[PDB]
């Protein structure tokens, strides 16, 4: 139940938590939770649960929570509407991709491993192997989500394609966005072809 | 986020009452509102947390010359809702003129229900085009929602009048209301009388009581589309983020709605996706192809099958789309509701934008033009005369839907730097 | 690969319906299409993998002035197929003129079924020559398939009108359709009314209801010829590679078809090969010899007997052929179908090109010429006049079949650097 709540706090209430951030005091947002990069926050973990839950645990989840907030940030900024026609193309050239990225982050990483890990810890009968499967879940999400290395040629592309949505949201000139976009898209698909062994599922998108 | 159903039209009030009894059976609640002993999950999308854990549904009942409220009054659903939300013709113009004079108190009703909710994000409409009382009053309500709330959503779950050429006044009303739905509504889920009636004649053995089973079909469709909002998943559970992926083309916001069980009385996700892309399983009626596809699968699902199904669906070229961007078919997962009284919990839904609906729209673009040339079916009603002296609003609606047709055909092209 | 049956003619529609109920009994399927609990093997040669494991048969029904569709309508085989594939005279020329005006929508039907399949390789025809509605419309359909699809196969399982000299208009129609089958079809499996009728009178005690047992015989022949395609073996399971060995002479593509059980109610492969080369077991009606022979044996077979049988068959000179190449008798093995409702699972088939069929063709080459000299049996129909004013198309067909006769007689020679 703590594991379900932990993936509920890092990665309902979170969209309210971010619509506060959309336009600050970060302890106010903690109380709002209790009912593009940067920023840290902590919450206390009780001791008999904190001896089977790691400390490196919190860091690894805080990284992907910031990533999910950036994903929803670009998805919300890129919808700003409810030559004059040209702006429309710079929606869908962008609106799909940060969304297709959302198909790879959610299902392929945060839904397969996240669902199997909760099932794995329920069947453990020993105290050591529950910690070991937790650490091997942390390492395999450290490999699936790229936090390690080659993250100055891959993760910066992921950041800057969300930055393009911010630049379109301000602009609501247009022709100077797609030249950057196709360039970083070509770099991304030439790197993510097989060069961890599951990144080809986004290179076809 | 939280959306409030505005029911209008005779079939609109029927699907509203059917939707509330469907949600009463779906959730673990009494017909007074009290929590049961078999019901934490969220019950805050359509229900206010009232007094004794009374999950009172937030709704607006609008009509003219009341008929169905008597059936509400002698039922236990006058003890579930109505703390005061129930408000008491045959043409678009008569309904427009009748809604003009009482716009103040119906806008006060909208303000009262907006103050009643805790997080207003959109106004969802359970409406029937040319239902009688719904025509005209619904379009004027859409104009009022567009003028007063540009910052909120307008969602329209609606059926559109197609009889395959019955009533000779409904193409004018449907084309005018369609122009109002393009300019004054934010998303339209389109349904048809012939498509639902044909599938009802296929899966059952009826032909005359079409309304009572169309109520069941539309209620199941609406519950399936709001399943991920009512019961917590973790993808795009606000209405804004959910419809954000659903509309690829900003003027073409009419969405296909399929449903893999036509009757709910094993299967893999590959087979129901192959089923679900076929138009025979869709309840919606040359080069036609989608622009962007999304499907939602809820049931006893294995997620690696969602992987392999998406792989094989996009590679075998059954997702048919030639866009001006990269816009594609999308998978989405949902949790099936705990304590459904329904069995066979595997169910699928698709929300996709297809250009083939333009052809159905072209039938309406034929019909009004045909009925403008014969000139015995505009009927020369005086309310239509005081609505517009030149009768150029119908020509404006025809121009808007002609732009819509050209925008569908331009979205088939890899260029949208030019539409007609 | 995958082939789609185009049934045309009265007996053609009869053998099509008989073939589909034969395949329904053969496979473990319901008369709705649902998989059974006694049915991995391949079911993709004639059946699309539709919605609920519904193996829907891919078929085209064509005729004129419908008769048999009523028998389809009051049966459970209007619930197995027909999602919309059923399309609704007495002479070749009337059928040709009737097919000329509606060539567009029947070509649209062919395009729709070609888009329905997943791997188009050939169009198989279940047809009857001079069946009434089949004559003329079938030849025009063959011309359309040759013009529109030169890259795909045209297979014709057909019976040919022989009454041993009944109807006085059928030799003209059969000779014209035979010329169309030479120029516009890729392979012809020839059957005869007298051969099937004589074997039916031999193995049974009937003479008047010939049609209903000819349906059974042709269905068993067609199922035996497609057994290795429907049920996976590992030799030449595409139609192209299977018929590649079957045709030795590129103009002589008429194949003998024998079947060692005449009635299906122990034996070695040597004995059924000695049986199978005899023309009395073949359902097809001077120096005559084969050009190339192939036989397919399916049952409880020992493969070393296939060895010793092939050795003794070719050495004892019962495979009779004088070719201009080395073309020979060929053995082939197949797996008998799991869950046949039929008992006595040992069955044999032969597909060989023999010059003796030329003599039967010569009878038609007599008959038209005889009926051209008496001149009371061309009948002077006006549709024949508007088909061709000079009536030289019949002379062209006679020239083509005369070249066919000379090519059979040149293929008997060790030289095919000269035919007449």
């Amino acid at each position: 139940e703590y594991l379900q709540a932990m993936r509920n706090f890092f990665l309902d209430t979170m969209y309210d938590f971010y619509t506060s951030i959309f336009d600050q005091n970060v302890s106010f947002l903690n109380v709002q939770l209790q009912e593009l990069d940067g920023l840290t926050l902590s919450y206390k973990v009780p001791w008999p649960v904190d001896i089977v839950i790691s400390l490196e645990c919190q860091k690894i989840y805080n990284q992907v929570f910031l990533l999910l907030l950036q994903i929803k940030w670009a998805k919300y900024s890129l919808d700003v509407l409810l030559q004059i026609h040209r702006m429309f193309l710079l929606r869908v050239k962008l609106m799909h991709f940060v969304n297709s990225l959302h198909n790879y982050i959610m299902t392929r990483i945060l839904h397969s491993t996240g669902l199997e890990f909760q099932h794995q810890v329920e069947e453990a009968k020993d105290l050591d192997q529950l910690i070991k499967i937790h650490y091997r879940y942390l390492s395999t999400i450290h490999d699936r989500c790229l936090l390690r290395e080659k993250v100055s040629f891959v993760k910066e592309a992921i950041m800057k394609v969300l930055n393009l949505a911010l630049m379109f949201a301000d602009g609501w000139s247009i022709e100077k966005m797609e030249s950057d976009f196709k360039n970083c898209h070509m770099f991304l698909v030439t790197i993510l072809n097989k060069a961890f062994p599951h990144l080809e599922s986004l290179a076809l998108s | 986020r939280e959306i409030i159903t505005l029911q209008l039209g005779q079939c609109g009030n029927q699907i509203g009452f059917e939707f509330w009894k469907q949600l009463c059976a779906e959730h673990g609640i009494s017909p007074e509102g009290i929590v049961e002993e078999f019901a934490t999950d969220r019950k805050d999308v359509f229900f206010y947390q009232a007094d004794d854990e009374h999950y009172i549904p937030r709704a607006v009942l609008l009509d003219l010359e009341p008929r169905v409220i008597h059936s509400i009054l002698n039922s236990p659903y006058a003890k579930l809702y109505n703390p005061e939300n129930i408000y008491l013709g045959n043409n678009w113009a008569s309904g427009f003129s009748q809604g003009e004079k009482i716009h103040e108190d119906i806008f006060d009703i909208i303000d009262r229900e907006a103050d009643g909710s805790d997080s207003l994000e959109g106004f969802v409409l359970c409406h029937s085009i040319a239902g009688g009382t719904g025509s005209g009053l619904g379009s004027y309500l859409l104009e009022r929602l567009n003028d007063r709330y540009p910052k909120k959503l307008v969602q329209t779950y609606s059926v559109f009048p197609n009889q395959d050429e019955d009533v000779v006044v409904q193409p004018y009303n449907s084309l005018l209301t369609l122009k109002r739905l393009t300019q004054n509504a934010d998303c339209v889920v389109v349904l048809d009388n012939t498509a639902l009636n044909r599938i009802a004649t296929d899966r059952l053995h009826i032909q005359n009581p079409s309304f009572s089973q169309i109520n069941q079909l539309v209620s199941t469709i609406m519950s399936a589309s709001t399943t991920t909002l009512r019961y917590p998943g973790y993808m795009n559970n606000d209405l804004i983020g959910l419809i954000a992926s659903l509309i690829p083309t900003p003027r073409l916001h009419f969405l296909m709605t399929g449903y893999t069980p036509l009757t709910t009385d094993k299967t893999t996700v590959l087979d129901v996706m192959r089923r679900l892309l076929q138009p025979k399983n869709v309840m919606v009626s040359t080069n036609h192809c989608y622009i962007a596809i999304l499907n939602i699968i809820q049931g006893e699902v294995d997620p690696t099958q969602v992987h392999k199904s998406l792989q094989r669906i996009r590679e075998r070229k059954l997702a048919n789309f030639i866009p001006w961007g990269p816009a594609s078919i999308q998978v989405a997962l949902s949790r099936k509701s705990p304590y459904l009284p329904s069995a066979h919990r595997v169910s699928g839904l698709m929300m996709a934008n297809h250009t083939s609906i333009s052809s159905l729209f072209e039938r309406t673009c034929r019909q009004y033009d045909k009925l403008r040339k014969r000139e015995a079916f505009l009927e020369q009603f005086r309310k239509e005369d005081m609505f517009k002296d030149n009768f150029d609003e119908m020509d404006t609606s025809r121009e808007i839907v002609q732009q819509l047709i050209d925008e569908y055909h331009a979205a088939t092209r890899p260029d949208y730097i030019s539409w007609g």
